[PDB]
């Protein structure tokens, strides 16, 4: 009864190390999640986006490592809430495979927060909100320390914040969470 | 020994279209995003869009949407520029400019082409009307004379002027060309003392490549 | 869109001096994730193509001599030429590159000064030659002049002709440093037959008075 989809940064501030970091990140939340009712989207963005698996796709190739292998990065600058939008608009979207009365569930990994974005995320937040679209917000590196940047999470995230934000000190952290949000993939 | 290298000049139709392209010879397309820019005659620099050679992704400005389709060839490491339905308001000299992915959220435009001139124009290869530019009977004098040489109605663009095949350098200055019909005029001014003229020889030498004319005026004292 | 304007649009320069340009963005260009300015510089020699100076708002290029400082913050930036050489005259554009689409400044286009100049006006009946062509040109020349900055009046028996006048101006001399532009004004036989008195007037700061050079069609 879930349909979790991934809006991964793809921006050119990330190294590809710290990508292949993400992917594998990615890929291992999936492989701890095998449940035969649970289904899987991507869309990297940055100031392009693209999807690399729809759930009818994930469904119809249920490995994770096929599917996160051939993932390469777009670079250039940082569009978060066009992201969003594109996510609720294109990735769950019945024509997508996405399953009506399926949780709608959202997990967006950035390195930096949005900045030259045609949309804000009062544009994107309250129609997201509208189609029931829990989302949950992984901060990763320096940019989150501020207390504006924080809010910028906290926005992004789904209320209460201390129940929908996670915040990784660099990408090889990532790592150290895979436990608490296997714990809030459930339902 | 990294440069961006584009197609040759353009003379085209109104309503056609035409195709630029820039190729690196120094790196790959894949690797960077590229970019085209308009530059009119007298006025800045406008951005038109720009390409990911990778994913053939584009972004355009609106005042361009229509007009301009950008497009990358990666096998031939060539990026490409097409403006369709052309009028007189895209004759522009074109610059194709790439902009590095350097491990940075974006960059500025670091490599630049030579440019592309395009041209349209309705017009056909017309040679010009060359006339003497000689001071009114009562002009009266001082210790120099200024002279001058007129060169209507051509098309295209160039023409050469010159004084006495060159002789006469110093003194001297020819015009920019403008827009009189679909025509271009232009004109070239000398100056030389008031002892050398009328008494000795002055002639412009005008040389039009394009309807291969080549016009000799001797510039003489008004008629009456 | 981002409004990148540049100040000054001309700007006289001797060697050796230090010369300051504006560029003011309508929005910020600081990005708080890596605190970098999203603004470029460029260079545009004559007949060459712009090359990039300074990006990231202040740091200079590959090549770029340590006499060119870029400085500034959010939305007011300056290039600083400190003692400028004869190379760097050219047309300074500012760019953004933090969204689309990306813009650029009006330009700065530096010329050399020298003491002001008088033009030295000269008028010129249409040729025999075209006349016989049906159509009649008068010209009117505006030499050696400085500064730029100019202005052409043409008076056909004292009502003033605006059709059928165009104008062209000259780069900046490389020898002597002034500018000229010509003025023609271009009417058909039958139209020129109409009328006697032709005046062409020149306005310039070197004078409150305006040059006037005139001729007669009945003068031999
Ligand atoms: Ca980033």
């Amino acid at each position: 009864d879930s349909d979790i989809a991934f809006l991964i940064d793809g921006s050119g501030s990330i190294i590809p190390h710290d990508f292949r970091r993400m992917k594998e990140f990615v890929s291992t939340v999936m492989e701890q999640l095998k449940k035969s009712k649970t289904l899987f989207s991507l869309m990297q963005y940055s100031e392009e986006f693209r999807i690399h698996f729809t759930f009818k796709e994930f469904q119809n190739n249920p490995n994770p490592r096929s599917l996160v292998k051939p993932i390469t990065q777009l670079l250039g600058r940082t569009h978060t809430a066009t992201g969003i939008r594109k996510v609720v608009r294109e990735l769950f979207n019945i024509t997508n495979g996405a399953r009506k009365n399926a949780f709608k569930i959202l997990v967006v990994i950035t390195d930096g927060e949005k900045f030259g974005d045609p949309l804000g995320y009062e544009d994107v937040i309250p129609e997201a909100d509208r189609e029931g679209v829990i989302r949950y917000v992984i901060g990763v590196g320096d940019a989150f320390r501020s207390e504006k940047s924080r809010q910028e999470l906290n926005t992004i995230a789904s209320k209460p914040p201390r129940d929908h934000v996670f915040q990784v000190n660099n990408f090889e952290a990532l790592k150290t969470i895979q436990n608490q949000l296997r714990e809030k993939g459930f339902a | 020994q990294v440069q961006l290298q584009q197609s040759g000049a353009e003379l085209v139709k109104p309503g056609a279209s035409v195709k630029l392209s820039c190729t690196p010879s120094g790196f790959n397309i894949k690797d960077i995003y590229m970019q085209w820019v308009k530059q009119r005659p007298e006025q800045g620099l406008e951005w038109i869009g720009r390409i990911d050679p990778a994913n053939d992704k584009t972004k355009y400005d609106p005042k361009f949407q229509g007009k301009a389709t950008i497009t990358a060839d990666t096998s031939s490491n060539t990026a490409y520029l097409q403006l369709s339905s052309l009028t007189s308001e895209d004759t522009a000299v074109y610059y194709c400019a790439s902009e590095g992915h350097y491990g940075y959220d974006g960059y500025a435009m670091d490599y630049w082409g030579q440019g592309t001139t395009v041209t349209v124009s309705s017009a056909k290869t017309t040679p010009p009307s060359v006339y003497p530019l000689a001071p009114g009977s009562a002009a009266q004098t001082n210790s120099m004379v200024t002279l001058g040489c007129l060169v209507k109605g051509y098309f295209p663009e160039p023409v050469t002027v010159t004084w006495n095949s060159g002789s006469l350098s110093s003194g001297v200055h020819t015009f920019p060309a403008v827009l009189q019909s679909d025509l271009y005029t232009l004109s070239s001014s000398v100056t030389v003392p008031s002892s050398p003229r009328p008494s000795e020889t002055v002639t412009c030498n005008v040389a039009h490549p394009a309807s291969s004319t080549k016009v000799d005026k001797k510039i003489v004292p008004r008629d009456c | 869109d981002i409004e990148m304007t540049q100040s000054p649009s001309s700007l006289g320069v001797s060697v050796g001096e230090k010369v300051t340009m504006s560029c003011k963005s309508s929005q910020n260009l600081l990005y708080s994730s890596n605190q970098k300015n999203y603004l470029a510089w460029y260079q545009q020699k004559p007949g060459q193509s712009p090359k990039l100076l300074i990006y990231w708002a202040s740091t200079r290029e590959s090549g770029v001599p340590d006499r060119f400082t870029g400085t500034g913050s959010g939305t007011d930036f300056t290039l600083t030429i400190s003692s400028v050489k004869a190379e760097d005259l050219a047309v300074y554009y500012c760019q953004q590159y933090y969204s689309y689409p990306l813009t650029f400044g009006a330009g700065t286009k530096l010329e050399l000064k020298r003491a002001d100049a008088a033009p030295t006006v000269s008028i010129f009946p249409p040729s025999s030659e075209q006349l016989t062509s049906g159509g009649a040109s008068v010209v009117c020349f505006l030499n050696n002049f400085y500064p730029k900055d100019i202005n052409v009046k043409w008076k056909i028996d004292g009502s003033e002709r605006q059709n059928g006048v165009l104008n062209s101006w000259t780069d900046q001399d490389s020898k002597d440093s002034t500018y000229s532009m010509s003025s023609t004004l271009t009417l058909t036989k039958d139209e020129y037959e109409r009328h006697n008195s032709y005046t062409c007037e020149a306005t310039h700061k070197t004078s409150t008075s305006p040059i006037v050079k005139s001729f007669n069609r009945n003068e031999c």
